[PDB]
RNA sequence: ACUGCAGGGGAGACUGGAAUUCCUGGUGUAGCGGUGGAAUGCGCAGAUAUCAGGAGGAACACCGGUGGCGAAGGCGGGUCUCUGGGCAGUAACUGACGCUGAGGAGCGAAAGCGUGGGGAGCGAACAGGAUUAGAUACCCUGGUAGUCCACGCCGUAAACGGUGGGUACUAGGUGUGGGUUUCCUUCCUUGGGAUCCGUGCCGUAGCUAACGCAUUAAGUACCCCGCCUGGGGAGUACGGCCGCAAGGCUAAAACUCAAAGGAAUUGACGGGGGCCCGCACAAGCGGCGGAGCAUGUGGAUUAAUUCGAUGCAACGCGAAGAA
Protein backbone atom coordinates (compact mmCIF):
# COMPACT_ATOMS: atom_id res chain seq x y z
CA UNK A 1 0.00 0.00 0.00
CA UNK A 2 3.64 2.14 0.04
CA UNK A 3 2.68 5.33 -2.78
CA UNK A 4 5.96 7.19 -3.56
CA UNK A 5 6.15 8.52 -7.40
CA UNK A 6 9.75 9.04 -7.34
CA UNK A 7 12.58 6.36 -6.46
CA UNK A 8 15.84 4.98 -6.72
CA UNK A 9 17.02 1.91 -8.88
CA UNK A 10 19.97 0.04 -7.08
CA UNK A 11 21.89 -2.33 -9.46
CA UNK A 12 24.37 -4.46 -8.46
CA UNK A 13 26.08 -6.55 -11.35
CA UNK A 14 29.20 -9.43 -10.10
CA UNK A 15 31.07 -12.19 -13.20
CA UNK A 16 28.38 -14.33 -11.09
CA UNK A 17 24.68 -12.41 -10.96
CA UNK A 18 22.76 -8.94 -10.93
CA UNK A 19 20.39 -8.02 -8.22
CA UNK A 20 17.95 -4.65 -9.03
CA UNK A 21 16.86 -3.22 -6.49
CA UNK A 22 14.18 -0.50 -6.30
CA UNK A 23 14.21 2.15 -3.38
CA UNK A 24 12.35 5.64 -2.76
CA UNK A 25 15.15 8.27 -1.66
CA UNK A 26 15.17 7.89 1.53
CA UNK A 27 16.41 3.98 1.13
CA UNK A 28 13.42 1.54 1.85
CA UNK A 29 13.29 -1.04 -0.04
CA UNK A 30 10.62 -1.23 -2.51
CA UNK A 31 10.94 -4.45 -5.13
CA UNK A 32 14.00 -6.24 -5.13
CA UNK A 33 13.21 -9.43 -8.02
CA UNK A 34 16.96 -10.28 -9.16
CA UNK A 35 18.52 -12.87 -11.41
CA UNK A 36 17.67 -15.96 -9.65
CA UNK A 37 14.37 -14.68 -8.94
CA UNK A 38 13.76 -14.82 -12.81
CA UNK A 39 14.25 -18.64 -12.95
CA UNK A 40 17.78 -19.30 -13.91
CA UNK A 41 20.44 -21.39 -11.93
CA UNK A 42 24.27 -21.38 -12.54
CA UNK A 43 26.54 -19.93 -15.15
CA UNK A 44 23.45 -18.79 -16.64
CA UNK A 45 22.52 -15.86 -14.23
CA UNK A 46 26.18 -13.90 -15.39
CA UNK A 47 24.48 -13.63 -19.20
CA UNK A 48 23.10 -10.03 -20.29
CA UNK A 49 20.17 -11.93 -21.09
CA UNK A 50 19.33 -12.82 -17.58
CA UNK A 51 19.78 -9.10 -16.73
CA UNK A 52 17.35 -7.75 -18.63
CA UNK A 53 15.01 -9.80 -17.03
CA UNK A 54 15.68 -9.24 -13.65
CA UNK A 55 15.22 -5.30 -14.56
CA UNK A 56 12.19 -6.31 -16.40
CA UNK A 57 10.60 -8.14 -13.35
CA UNK A 58 11.84 -5.24 -10.95
CA UNK A 59 10.43 -2.75 -13.33
CA UNK A 60 6.88 -3.80 -13.71
CA UNK A 61 6.69 -4.94 -9.28
CA UNK A 62 7.35 -1.06 -9.28
CA UNK A 63 5.26 0.71 -11.05
CA UNK A 64 2.67 -1.33 -9.27
CA UNK A 65 3.44 0.95 -6.44
CA UNK A 66 3.33 4.02 -8.38
CA UNK A 67 6.97 4.50 -9.17
CA UNK A 68 6.87 6.17 -12.34
CA UNK A 69 10.77 8.08 -12.31
CA UNK A 70 13.88 6.32 -10.99
CA UNK A 71 17.46 7.01 -10.71
CA UNK A 72 19.89 4.64 -11.23
CA UNK A 73 22.97 3.73 -9.36
CA UNK A 74 25.02 0.81 -10.70
CA UNK A 75 27.97 -0.93 -9.43
CA UNK A 76 30.21 -3.75 -9.83
CA UNK A 77 32.40 -5.22 -13.11
CA UNK A 78 29.32 -7.24 -14.42
CA UNK A 79 28.58 -7.61 -18.19
CA UNK A 80 24.76 -6.63 -17.23
CA UNK A 81 25.80 -2.82 -16.22
CA UNK A 82 24.39 -1.49 -19.60
CA UNK A 83 21.58 -4.16 -20.52
CA UNK A 84 20.19 -3.57 -17.41
CA UNK A 85 19.33 0.08 -18.13
CA UNK A 86 18.13 -0.08 -21.49
CA UNK A 87 15.65 -2.92 -19.89
CA UNK A 88 14.35 -0.54 -17.39
CA UNK A 89 13.58 2.16 -20.21
CA UNK A 90 11.48 -0.43 -22.16
CA UNK A 91 9.14 -0.95 -19.27
CA UNK A 92 7.72 2.54 -18.96
CA UNK A 93 9.73 3.83 -16.16
CA UNK A 94 12.17 7.26 -16.71
CA UNK A 95 16.01 6.90 -16.05
CA UNK A 96 16.96 10.55 -15.14
CA UNK A 97 20.29 10.12 -14.17
CA UNK A 98 23.03 7.62 -14.40
CA UNK A 99 25.67 7.30 -11.72
CA UNK A 100 28.55 5.16 -10.68
CA UNK A 101 28.77 3.75 -7.21
CA UNK A 102 31.35 1.16 -7.20
CA UNK A 103 33.78 0.98 -4.19
CA UNK A 104 36.89 1.93 -4.73
CA UNK A 105 39.12 1.29 -1.67
CA UNK A 106 41.93 3.58 -0.70
CA UNK A 107 44.26 0.58 -0.55
CA UNK A 108 42.81 -0.63 3.03
CA UNK A 109 41.59 -4.37 3.39
CA UNK A 110 44.10 -7.65 1.33
CA UNK A 111 42.28 -8.87 -1.42
CA UNK A 112 42.65 -13.09 -1.76
CA UNK A 113 45.70 -14.66 -3.38
CA UNK A 114 45.03 -15.19 -7.37
CA UNK A 115 43.96 -18.68 -9.09
CA UNK A 116 46.09 -20.30 -10.69
CA UNK A 117 43.36 -21.72 -12.77
CA UNK B 1 35.26 -24.38 -47.85
CA UNK B 2 38.38 -22.37 -47.09
CA UNK B 3 37.78 -20.33 -50.15
CA UNK B 4 34.85 -18.26 -49.61
CA UNK B 5 31.31 -19.70 -51.02
CA UNK B 6 30.77 -22.01 -54.26
CA UNK B 7 28.19 -20.97 -56.95
CA UNK B 8 24.68 -22.78 -55.97
CA UNK B 9 22.82 -24.08 -58.60
CA UNK B 10 19.91 -23.37 -61.01
CA UNK B 11 16.53 -24.82 -60.90
CA UNK B 12 14.51 -24.49 -64.02
CA UNK B 13 10.62 -24.43 -63.91
CA UNK B 14 8.36 -27.02 -63.89
CA UNK B 15 6.72 -27.29 -66.70
CA UNK B 16 3.34 -29.16 -65.47
CA UNK B 17 2.99 -26.12 -62.50
CA UNK B 18 4.70 -22.65 -63.42
CA UNK B 19 6.70 -22.56 -60.00
CA UNK B 20 10.12 -23.85 -58.89
CA UNK B 21 8.97 -24.96 -55.58
CA UNK B 22 7.34 -28.03 -57.15
CA UNK B 23 10.75 -29.17 -58.94
CA UNK B 24 12.75 -28.69 -55.68
CA UNK B 25 10.40 -31.38 -53.90
CA UNK B 26 10.90 -33.79 -56.52
CA UNK B 27 14.80 -33.61 -55.57
CA UNK B 28 14.11 -34.24 -52.01
CA UNK B 29 12.32 -37.19 -52.92
CA UNK B 30 14.50 -38.53 -55.46
CA UNK B 31 16.90 -41.14 -54.34
CA UNK B 32 19.31 -43.62 -56.95
CA UNK B 33 18.97 -41.30 -59.68
CA UNK B 34 14.87 -42.39 -60.39
CA UNK B 35 13.84 -38.59 -61.18
CA UNK B 36 10.73 -39.84 -63.28
CA UNK B 37 9.66 -42.27 -60.58
CA UNK B 38 10.48 -39.25 -58.19
CA UNK B 39 8.21 -36.91 -60.48
CA UNK B 40 5.55 -39.08 -60.60
CA UNK B 41 4.92 -39.28 -56.90
CA UNK B 42 4.73 -35.20 -56.45
CA UNK B 43 3.07 -35.04 -59.55
CA UNK B 44 0.84 -37.91 -58.41
CA UNK B 45 0.62 -36.17 -54.73
CA UNK B 46 -0.37 -32.81 -55.40
CA UNK B 47 -3.16 -34.49 -57.53
CA UNK B 48 -4.84 -36.18 -54.72
CA UNK B 49 -4.31 -33.16 -52.96
CA UNK B 50 -6.56 -31.06 -55.27
CA UNK B 51 -9.37 -33.96 -54.79
CA UNK B 52 -9.46 -33.09 -50.46
CA UNK B 53 -10.09 -29.00 -50.53
CA UNK B 54 -10.36 -27.99 -54.66
CA UNK B 55 -7.58 -25.45 -54.27
CA UNK B 56 -4.95 -25.35 -56.58
CA UNK B 57 -1.84 -27.84 -55.03
CA UNK B 58 0.85 -25.45 -55.48
CA UNK B 59 -1.23 -22.61 -53.41
CA UNK B 60 -1.82 -25.30 -50.79
CA UNK B 61 1.85 -26.37 -50.98
CA UNK B 62 3.24 -22.85 -50.25
CA UNK B 63 0.69 -22.82 -46.88
CA UNK B 64 1.49 -26.22 -46.09
CA UNK B 65 5.49 -24.86 -45.83
CA UNK B 66 4.51 -21.55 -43.80
CA UNK B 67 3.76 -23.72 -41.31
CA UNK B 68 7.31 -25.39 -41.09
CA UNK B 69 9.69 -22.94 -41.55
CA UNK B 70 12.11 -22.50 -39.28
CA UNK B 71 13.18 -18.81 -37.97
CA UNK B 72 15.64 -19.70 -35.06
CA UNK B 73 17.70 -23.14 -35.21
CA UNK B 74 20.07 -24.55 -32.36
CA UNK B 75 23.95 -24.74 -33.85
CA UNK B 76 26.03 -26.26 -31.29
CA UNK B 77 29.07 -25.26 -29.60
CA UNK B 78 32.17 -25.75 -27.46
CA UNK B 79 33.21 -23.30 -25.36
CA UNK B 80 34.69 -24.72 -22.03
CA UNK B 81 34.73 -27.82 -19.85
CA UNK B 82 30.37 -28.00 -21.19
CA UNK B 83 29.15 -27.84 -24.57
CA UNK B 84 25.47 -26.11 -25.00
CA UNK B 85 23.85 -24.87 -28.06
CA UNK B 86 23.48 -21.52 -29.47
CA UNK B 87 20.22 -20.11 -31.46
CA UNK B 88 21.29 -18.00 -34.52
CA UNK B 89 19.06 -16.84 -37.27
CA UNK B 90 17.96 -18.80 -40.34
CA UNK B 91 18.29 -17.24 -43.42
CA UNK B 92 15.37 -17.70 -46.23
CA UNK B 93 16.28 -20.12 -48.30
CA UNK B 94 17.86 -22.38 -45.59
CA UNK B 95 14.29 -22.19 -44.33
CA UNK B 96 12.97 -23.36 -47.82
CA UNK B 97 15.57 -26.53 -47.24
CA UNK B 98 15.31 -27.48 -44.07
CA UNK B 99 11.45 -27.50 -44.69
CA UNK B 100 11.05 -29.70 -47.51
CA UNK B 101 13.44 -31.67 -45.91
CA UNK B 102 10.72 -32.38 -43.33
CA UNK B 103 8.11 -33.01 -45.26
CA UNK B 104 9.52 -35.25 -47.29
CA UNK B 105 11.74 -36.91 -44.20
CA UNK B 106 8.21 -37.43 -42.04
CA UNK B 107 6.06 -38.59 -44.61
CA UNK B 108 8.44 -42.16 -45.10
CA UNK B 109 7.69 -42.88 -41.65
CA UNK B 110 3.91 -42.32 -41.90
CA UNK B 111 1.54 -45.21 -41.84
CA UNK B 112 -0.07 -45.04 -45.07
CA UNK B 113 0.60 -47.81 -48.28
CA UNK B 114 1.53 -45.55 -51.06
CA UNK B 115 4.11 -42.59 -50.86
CA UNK B 116 1.52 -40.93 -53.07
CA UNK B 117 -0.85 -40.98 -50.26
CA UNK B 118 2.15 -41.04 -47.23
CA UNK B 119 3.21 -37.02 -49.07
CA UNK B 120 -0.43 -36.19 -49.53
CA UNK B 121 -1.48 -36.40 -46.08
CA UNK B 122 1.59 -34.09 -44.58
CA UNK B 123 1.48 -31.39 -47.36
CA UNK B 124 -3.08 -31.36 -46.25
CA UNK B 125 -1.90 -31.86 -42.15
CA UNK B 126 0.69 -29.03 -42.43
CA UNK B 127 -1.65 -26.68 -44.96
CA UNK B 128 -3.72 -27.42 -41.70
CA UNK B 129 -1.51 -27.03 -38.62
CA UNK B 130 -1.41 -30.13 -37.39
CA UNK B 131 0.57 -32.96 -38.87
CA UNK B 132 4.17 -34.24 -37.85
CA UNK B 133 6.27 -31.92 -39.86
CA UNK B 134 5.03 -28.81 -37.97
CA UNK B 135 5.64 -30.44 -34.33
CA UNK B 136 9.35 -29.96 -35.31
CA UNK B 137 8.73 -26.39 -35.59
CA UNK B 138 7.68 -25.59 -32.16
CA UNK B 139 9.95 -27.93 -31.00
CA UNK B 140 13.56 -26.48 -32.75
CA UNK B 141 11.45 -23.13 -31.15
CA UNK B 142 11.14 -24.31 -28.15
CA UNK B 143 14.76 -25.35 -28.23
CA UNK B 144 15.53 -22.28 -29.62
CA UNK B 145 13.44 -20.22 -27.11
CA UNK B 146 15.38 -22.36 -23.84
CA UNK B 147 18.78 -20.76 -24.51
CA UNK B 148 18.43 -17.40 -25.10
CA UNK B 149 21.13 -16.89 -22.29
CA UNK B 150 23.67 -17.90 -24.93
CA UNK B 151 23.13 -15.64 -27.71
CA UNK B 152 26.09 -13.82 -26.98
CA UNK B 153 28.41 -16.50 -28.42
CA UNK B 154 27.54 -16.21 -32.11
CA UNK B 155 31.17 -18.03 -33.35
C1' A C 1 84.15 25.98 9.13
C1' C C 2 80.50 29.33 6.57
C1' U C 3 76.25 30.19 3.26
C1' G C 4 72.74 27.83 0.46
C1' C C 5 69.66 23.39 -1.59
C1' A C 6 66.94 18.58 -2.60
C1' G C 7 64.95 14.12 -0.40
C1' G C 8 59.14 7.79 0.96
C1' G C 9 66.80 8.27 5.30
C1' G C 10 65.46 6.80 10.79
C1' A C 11 62.80 7.22 15.81
C1' G C 12 58.67 8.67 18.98
C1' A C 13 53.84 10.62 20.08
C1' C C 14 49.16 12.29 18.42
C1' U C 15 45.90 11.94 14.43
C1' G C 16 42.48 11.66 8.98
C1' G C 17 39.27 9.51 5.17
C1' A C 18 37.54 5.53 1.61
C1' A C 19 36.83 0.22 1.87
C1' U C 20 36.23 -5.08 4.24
C1' U C 21 33.78 -7.52 8.33
C1' C C 22 30.63 -7.76 12.55
C1' C C 23 26.78 -5.63 15.86
C1' U C 24 22.11 -2.90 16.78
C1' G C 25 17.49 -1.01 14.39
C1' G C 26 14.42 0.59 9.46
C1' U C 27 12.33 -1.15 4.66
C1' G C 28 11.73 -5.75 1.92
C1' U C 29 10.99 -11.35 0.28
C1' A C 30 13.31 -16.18 -1.57
C1' G C 31 17.01 -16.79 -2.76
C1' C C 32 22.27 -15.55 -2.17
C1' G C 33 27.26 -17.39 -2.87
C1' G C 34 30.42 -20.02 -6.21
C1' U C 35 32.74 -22.40 -10.96
C1' G C 36 35.07 -24.53 -17.17
C1' G C 37 30.36 -26.85 -15.33
C1' A C 38 28.61 -27.85 -10.37
C1' A C 39 28.52 -29.04 -5.27
C1' U C 40 29.78 -28.40 0.09
C1' G C 41 28.11 -23.67 2.56
C1' C C 42 24.70 -19.33 4.04
C1' G C 43 19.32 -18.51 4.17
C1' C C 44 13.70 -19.04 4.64
C1' A C 45 13.96 -18.83 12.83
C1' G C 46 13.79 -13.05 7.78
C1' A C 47 19.57 -14.06 4.42
C1' U C 48 21.81 -11.37 -0.16
C1' A C 49 20.29 -6.51 -1.30
C1' U C 50 19.15 -1.03 0.42
C1' C C 51 19.47 3.07 4.35
C1' A C 52 21.06 5.06 9.23
C1' G C 53 24.00 4.75 13.72
C1' G C 54 27.80 2.26 16.54
C1' A C 55 32.47 -1.13 17.64
C1' G C 56 37.42 -2.86 15.89
C1' G C 57 41.74 -4.02 13.17
C1' A C 58 44.99 -3.56 9.17
C1' A C 59 46.82 -1.31 4.81
C1' C C 60 47.50 3.90 2.89
C1' A C 61 43.56 5.06 -3.86
C1' C C 62 44.83 9.73 -6.88
C1' C C 63 50.07 12.35 -6.40
C1' G C 64 53.53 7.81 -8.21
C1' G C 65 57.12 8.15 -12.85
C1' U C 66 61.42 5.89 -17.03
C1' G C 67 61.61 9.24 -10.15
C1' G C 68 63.85 10.41 -5.10
C1' C C 69 66.57 8.59 -0.36
C1' G C 70 69.70 5.12 2.39
C1' A C 71 76.10 1.14 3.63
C1' A C 72 72.93 -3.00 2.22
C1' G C 73 68.26 -5.02 4.10
C1' G C 74 64.76 -1.55 2.84
C1' C C 75 61.60 3.44 2.99
C1' G C 76 55.50 7.03 1.13
C1' G C 77 47.92 9.15 4.64
C1' G C 78 48.77 14.02 7.66
C1' U C 79 51.14 16.81 11.85
C1' C C 80 54.60 18.12 15.83
C1' U C 81 59.14 16.79 18.49
C1' C C 82 64.19 14.74 18.36
C1' U C 83 68.09 12.93 14.56
C1' G C 84 71.88 10.65 10.69
C1' G C 85 73.97 11.22 5.78
C1' G C 86 74.62 13.62 0.84
C1' C C 87 75.39 17.58 -3.06
C1' A C 88 76.96 22.68 -5.00
C1' G C 89 79.39 27.31 -4.18
C1' U C 90 83.18 30.58 -1.06
C1' A C 91 88.51 29.01 -0.55
C1' A C 92 88.26 31.12 5.90
C1' C C 93 91.23 26.81 8.64
C1' U C 94 94.45 22.08 9.88
C1' G C 95 98.77 20.41 6.79
C1' A C 96 99.15 13.66 4.25
C1' C C 97 95.80 13.43 9.30
C1' G C 98 94.90 9.07 3.14
C1' C C 99 92.93 3.86 0.89
C1' U C 100 92.01 -1.11 2.09
C1' G C 101 91.43 -4.17 6.10
C1' A C 102 93.07 -11.30 8.27
C1' G C 103 90.73 -12.15 13.04
C1' G C 104 86.60 -9.07 15.32
C1' A C 105 82.21 -6.03 16.12
C1' G C 106 77.56 -3.81 14.52
C1' C C 107 73.34 -3.70 11.15
C1' G C 108 70.60 -7.39 8.55
C1' A C 109 63.73 -9.01 3.78
C1' A C 110 60.52 -13.17 4.92
C1' A C 111 59.66 -17.56 7.71
C1' G C 112 60.36 -19.14 12.65
C1' C C 113 60.95 -18.92 18.45
C1' G C 114 60.12 -16.68 23.99
C1' U C 115 56.75 -13.60 27.47
C1' G C 116 52.45 -10.34 27.21
C1' G C 117 48.89 -7.71 24.20
C1' G C 118 45.58 -7.41 19.70
C1' G C 119 43.02 -10.11 15.85
C1' A C 120 39.04 -6.64 10.60
C1' G C 121 40.85 -9.19 6.31
C1' C C 122 44.02 -12.75 4.41
C1' G C 123 45.56 -17.63 5.42
C1' A C 124 50.20 -22.90 6.18
C1' A C 125 48.10 -27.19 9.14
C1' C C 126 42.80 -28.75 8.97
C1' A C 127 37.92 -30.28 7.29
C1' G C 128 34.09 -30.92 3.71
C1' G C 129 32.81 -30.44 -1.88
C1' A C 130 34.01 -31.09 -6.95
C1' U C 131 37.82 -33.05 -10.70
C1' U C 132 40.16 -37.79 -11.54
C1' A C 133 42.40 -44.53 -12.50
C1' G C 134 43.86 -42.24 -7.59
C1' A C 135 44.04 -36.44 -5.94
C1' U C 136 47.34 -36.41 0.82
C1' A C 137 47.15 -31.17 -5.19
C1' C C 138 45.41 -27.27 -8.82
C1' C C 139 39.61 -24.89 -8.57
C1' C C 140 35.33 -23.78 -4.43
C1' U C 141 32.98 -22.91 0.72
C1' G C 142 35.00 -22.82 5.61
C1' G C 143 39.02 -22.10 8.66
C1' U C 144 43.80 -22.48 13.38
C1' A C 145 48.88 -20.81 13.94
C1' G C 146 50.92 -16.74 11.79
C1' U C 147 50.63 -11.90 9.39
C1' C C 148 49.83 -6.57 13.48
C1' C C 149 52.02 -4.10 18.48
C1' A C 150 55.78 -4.00 22.78
C1' C C 151 60.51 -6.01 24.54
C1' G C 152 64.31 -10.03 23.40
C1' C C 153 66.32 -14.08 20.21
C1' C C 154 67.21 -16.24 15.11
C1' G C 155 71.27 -14.22 11.35
C1' U C 156 69.45 -17.21 6.65
C1' A C 157 67.48 -15.54 0.77
C1' A C 158 68.14 -15.88 -6.84
C1' A C 159 70.46 -10.82 0.53
C1' C C 160 71.48 -10.02 -7.46
C1' G C 161 73.92 -5.38 -11.20
C1' G C 162 74.49 -13.44 -10.26
C1' U C 163 79.83 -7.69 -11.22
C1' G C 164 84.48 -6.22 -3.43
C1' G C 165 86.40 -1.05 -1.98
C1' G C 166 89.74 3.54 -3.43
C1' U C 167 92.08 6.42 -7.39
C1' A C 168 93.97 8.11 -12.40
C1' C C 169 93.07 8.15 -17.70
C1' U C 170 90.62 6.69 -22.34
C1' A C 171 85.41 9.49 -29.08
C1' G C 172 80.77 11.03 -28.53
C1' G C 173 75.02 11.10 -29.36
C1' U C 174 70.52 11.58 -26.41
C1' G C 175 66.56 11.58 -21.68
C1' U C 176 65.77 12.67 -16.57
C1' G C 177 66.87 14.25 -10.75
C1' G C 178 69.91 18.07 -7.29
C1' G C 179 73.07 22.58 -7.57
C1' U C 180 76.25 27.09 -9.41
C1' U C 181 77.21 30.39 -13.51
C1' U C 182 77.87 33.32 -18.64
C1' C C 183 75.22 35.15 -23.82
C1' C C 184 70.41 37.85 -26.90
C1' U C 185 68.25 39.62 -19.94
C1' U C 186 64.01 41.43 -19.66
C1' C C 187 64.67 39.01 -26.88
C1' C C 188 61.69 36.12 -20.48
C1' U C 189 62.82 31.08 -22.20
C1' U C 190 62.55 29.57 -17.58
C1' G C 191 65.06 27.91 -24.14
C1' G C 192 70.97 28.04 -25.41
C1' G C 193 76.37 27.52 -23.61
C1' A C 194 79.92 26.14 -19.66
C1' U C 195 81.01 23.15 -15.09
C1' C C 196 80.04 19.68 -10.46
C1' C C 197 77.46 15.29 -8.38
C1' G C 198 73.39 11.25 -9.25
C1' U C 199 70.45 8.01 -12.69
C1' G C 200 68.92 5.44 -17.43
C1' C C 201 69.17 4.37 -22.91
C1' C C 202 72.13 3.75 -27.65
C1' G C 203 77.00 3.71 -29.49
C1' U C 204 83.65 4.20 -31.20
C1' A C 205 88.56 2.50 -29.78
C1' G C 206 89.61 -1.62 -26.58
C1' C C 207 88.32 -6.28 -24.15
C1' U C 208 85.42 -11.19 -24.31
C1' A C 209 84.64 -18.46 -25.68
C1' A C 210 80.40 -16.11 -27.31
C1' C C 211 76.19 -13.35 -25.57
C1' G C 212 77.63 -8.85 -24.50
C1' C C 213 80.42 -4.70 -21.48
C1' A C 214 81.64 0.08 -23.16
C1' U C 215 83.51 7.64 -18.97
C1' U C 216 78.02 4.20 -13.81
C1' A C 217 83.65 -0.85 -17.85
C1' A C 218 83.50 -6.59 -18.00
C1' G C 219 88.86 -0.96 -21.44
C1' U C 220 94.31 0.84 -20.00
C1' A C 221 96.80 0.76 -15.16
C1' C C 222 98.61 0.56 -9.52
C1' C C 223 97.41 -0.56 -3.81
C1' C C 224 94.62 -3.81 -0.25
C1' C C 225 90.81 -7.90 1.23
C1' G C 226 87.70 -12.20 0.14
C1' C C 227 87.45 -16.66 -2.93
C1' C C 228 88.15 -20.88 -6.89
C1' U C 229 91.22 -25.63 -8.66
C1' G C 230 86.81 -31.98 -12.60
C1' G C 231 81.33 -33.93 -11.31
C1' G C 232 78.87 -36.69 -7.47
C1' G C 233 79.52 -38.09 -2.17
C1' A C 234 78.31 -32.63 0.41
C1' G C 235 77.96 -27.41 2.44
C1' U C 236 76.98 -33.82 4.53
C1' A C 237 79.77 -36.87 8.76
C1' C C 238 82.88 -36.38 13.17
C1' G C 239 84.99 -32.40 16.44
C1' G C 240 84.30 -27.39 18.02
C1' C C 241 81.73 -22.60 18.76
C1' C C 242 76.98 -19.96 18.90
C1' G C 243 71.31 -20.97 19.70
C1' C C 244 65.68 -21.73 24.20
C1' A C 245 64.68 -24.64 19.88
C1' A C 246 64.40 -25.02 14.65
C1' G C 247 68.99 -24.77 12.99
C1' G C 248 73.38 -21.53 11.49
C1' C C 249 79.22 -21.08 11.06
C1' U C 250 83.95 -23.56 10.44
C1' A C 251 84.62 -28.34 7.34
C1' A C 252 86.65 -33.76 5.67
C1' A C 253 87.74 -38.68 3.76
C1' A C 254 86.69 -43.54 1.83
C1' C C 255 84.28 -44.66 -2.51
C1' U C 256 82.49 -43.86 -7.53
C1' C C 257 82.12 -41.75 -12.81
C1' A C 258 85.02 -39.99 -17.60
C1' A C 259 82.76 -36.66 -17.57
C1' A C 260 79.55 -32.60 -15.19
C1' G C 261 79.55 -27.72 -17.56
C1' G C 262 79.24 -22.10 -20.41
C1' A C 263 77.62 -19.51 -24.74
C1' A C 264 76.06 -19.84 -29.65
C1' U C 265 74.42 -23.16 -34.49
C1' U C 266 71.31 -26.35 -37.43
C1' G C 267 67.04 -29.12 -36.96
C1' A C 268 62.91 -31.58 -34.74
C1' C C 269 59.17 -30.69 -31.21
C1' G C 270 55.13 -27.62 -27.82
C1' G C 271 48.35 -28.80 -24.40
C1' G C 272 53.61 -21.04 -27.53
C1' G C 273 52.31 -16.97 -31.29
C1' G C 274 50.92 -14.90 -36.52
C1' C C 275 49.11 -15.82 -41.43
C1' C C 276 47.50 -19.98 -44.84
C1' C C 277 45.53 -24.70 -47.04
C1' G C 278 43.14 -30.18 -47.50
C1' C C 279 36.11 -33.80 -47.64
C1' A C 280 39.95 -32.02 -41.87
C1' C C 281 35.44 -30.24 -39.33
C1' A C 282 30.82 -27.98 -40.21
C1' A C 283 26.28 -28.20 -43.91
C1' G C 284 24.49 -32.61 -46.65
C1' C C 285 23.75 -37.69 -49.18
C1' G C 286 24.64 -42.89 -49.08
C1' G C 287 27.17 -46.65 -46.25
C1' C C 288 30.21 -50.04 -42.69
C1' G C 289 29.91 -52.16 -37.50
C1' G C 290 24.03 -56.49 -36.60
C1' A C 291 22.25 -61.06 -40.58
C1' G C 292 23.27 -65.10 -44.59
C1' C C 293 27.13 -65.77 -48.11
C1' A C 294 31.97 -64.85 -51.11
C1' U C 295 37.24 -63.71 -50.65
C1' G C 296 42.08 -62.57 -47.62
C1' U C 297 44.32 -62.75 -42.65
C1' G C 298 45.11 -64.01 -37.02
C1' G C 299 44.49 -68.37 -34.15
C1' A C 300 43.64 -73.47 -33.89
C1' U C 301 43.97 -78.23 -36.07
C1' U C 302 46.62 -81.53 -39.33
C1' A C 303 50.85 -86.43 -42.45
C1' A C 304 50.92 -81.30 -44.99
C1' U C 305 47.58 -77.01 -44.21
C1' U C 306 54.15 -74.27 -49.25
C1' C C 307 56.10 -69.42 -48.81
C1' G C 308 55.84 -63.97 -48.60
C1' A C 309 52.98 -59.42 -46.71
C1' U C 310 51.62 -57.56 -40.31
C1' G C 311 49.74 -49.24 -37.73
C1' C C 312 48.52 -45.51 -41.74
C1' A C 313 51.82 -47.41 -46.13
C1' A C 314 49.47 -56.11 -44.19
C1' C C 315 44.51 -58.36 -44.51
C1' G C 316 39.38 -59.36 -52.92
C1' C C 317 47.82 -58.11 -51.22
C1' G C 318 52.21 -61.28 -54.69
C1' A C 319 47.71 -64.95 -56.87
C1' A C 320 45.18 -61.03 -64.47
C1' G C 321 42.26 -68.15 -62.64
C1' A C 322 45.19 -73.87 -56.66
C1' A C 323 40.29 -80.37 -59.49
MG1 LIG D 1 60.80 11.46 6.50
MG1 LIG E 1 34.38 3.78 8.53
MG1 LIG F 1 34.05 -9.33 13.52
MG1 LIG G 1 18.90 -6.05 8.80
MG1 LIG H 1 23.08 -5.24 4.85
MG1 LIG I 1 54.42 8.30 9.17
MG1 LIG J 1 100.09 27.12 6.96
MG1 LIG K 1 87.52 -0.20 6.62
MG1 LIG L 1 58.20 -11.51 11.04
MG1 LIG M 1 55.96 -24.62 16.06
MG1 LIG N 1 55.07 -14.28 18.40
MG1 LIG O 1 50.38 -15.23 21.87
MG1 LIG P 1 40.62 -32.32 1.43
MG1 LIG Q 1 41.66 -22.10 0.04
MG1 LIG R 1 57.86 1.32 18.26
MG1 LIG S 1 70.55 -8.93 16.15
MG1 LIG T 1 74.89 -17.76 1.91
MG1 LIG U 1 66.36 -7.56 -2.46
MG1 LIG V 1 77.01 -14.89 -4.31
MG1 LIG W 1 87.31 -1.81 -9.11
MG1 LIG X 1 85.14 5.78 2.69
MG1 LIG Y 1 76.53 11.42 -16.14
MG1 LIG Z 1 74.50 -1.02 -24.23
MG1 LIG a 1 85.36 -11.49 -18.83
MG1 LIG b 1 85.74 -33.49 -5.93
MG1 LIG c 1 75.93 -28.42 8.91
MG1 LIG d 1 77.56 -31.63 14.81
MG1 LIG e 1 72.12 -24.18 -23.64
MG1 LIG f 1 53.69 -24.67 -34.56
MG1 LIG g 1 30.39 -34.51 -41.04
MG1 LIG h 1 28.59 -58.15 -41.17
MG1 LIG i 1 49.74 -67.57 -44.77
MG1 LIG j 1 41.52 -53.53 -53.23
Amino acid sequence: KKNVPHGAAHIKSTFNNTIVTITDPQGNVIAWASSGHVGFKGSRKSTPFAAQLAAENAARKAQDHGVRKVDVFVKGPGSGRETAIRSLQAAGLEVGAISDVTPQPHNGVRPPKRRRV
Amino acid sequence: PRKGPAPKRPLVNDPVYGSQLVTQLVNKVLLKGKKSLAERIVYGALEQARDKTGTDPVITLKRALDNVKPALEVRSRRVGGATYQVPVEVRPDRSTTLALRWLVGYSRQRREKTMIERLANEILDASNGLGASVKRREDTHKMAEANRAFAHYRW
